[PDB]
Formats: structure tokens, C-alpha cells, sequence
């Protein structure tokens, strides 16, 4: 049910929107999307469980 | 096409309020141009001034 609410088809345009809800007003960038999501769940930096 | 995408943000900006995205996010509209925008650029300035003094001679009111 909630993939036929999904209006979104790829990774690309799925991850411009996570991108945008987190930085509001900014527009598309292909390479800031990626190291954003990057960045927040598989980057060592800026993520720990201990 | 930058303005074409400013369109599209700026009709579905999410309530942002800083200045800061504005300002950036205009001033990335114009990209760099340079090492003959520098010169091509100084010769028109140039080129300005030069029809200006060259405009300047011949005066018979400018008397002093």
C-alpha cells in the first residue's frame, strides 16, 4: 500500500528529496545528496553505536 | 539554467527565513569567469575611460 502512495521511481530523485527535507530551500545537487546520506548512517565520522 | 531552478525552490521554499541560503544561493547563480573575462573585461573598462577622455578635448564651455 504504501509503495502505490510512493510517487518516487530511482534513487536519484528519492535521494534529492531527502536531501531537500534536510536542507530546506537549496536546490538538486546530484554529488551533496549522496555524501549527505553517506555522511549520516555508513561514515565512521559522524556516527557511533558503541 | 539557475533562475529556472531558483523557480522551482523558490516556489516551494520550505519557509526558510536565513539570508544566508538567499544570498548563497544566488550569488552560485553566476559562475566564475576569468584569465580573459579578467582582461576582455579590463579592456572595456578601458575602453570606457578612452571615449571618455577622448570625449573630454575639444571644449568650449569646460574652460577651465
Amino acid at each position: 500500500e504504501t509503495l502505490r502512495v510512493d510517487p518516487t521511481n530511482d534513487r536519484l530523485s528519492a535521494l534529492v528529496e531527502i536531501y531537500r527535507m534536510m536542507r530546506p530551500g537549496e536546490p538538486p545537487t546530484r554529488e551533496a545528496a549522496e555524501s549527505l546520506f553517506e555522511n549520516l548512517f555508513f561514515s565512521e565520522d559522524r556516527y557511533d553505536l558503541s | 539554467a539557475a533562475a529556472q531552478v531558483l523557480s522551482s525552490v523558490e516556489s516551494e521554499i520550505g519557509r526558510t527565513t536565513d539570508p544566508v541560503r538567499m544570498y548563497m544561493r544566488e550569488m552560485g547563480t553566476v559562475e566564475l569567469l576569468t584569465r580573459e573575462g579578467e582582461i576582455d573585461i579590463a579592456k572595456r573598462i578601458e575602453d570606457g575611460i578612452n571615449q571618455v577622455q577622448c570625449s573630454v578635448a575639444e571644449y568650449p564651455e569646460a574652460i577651465t
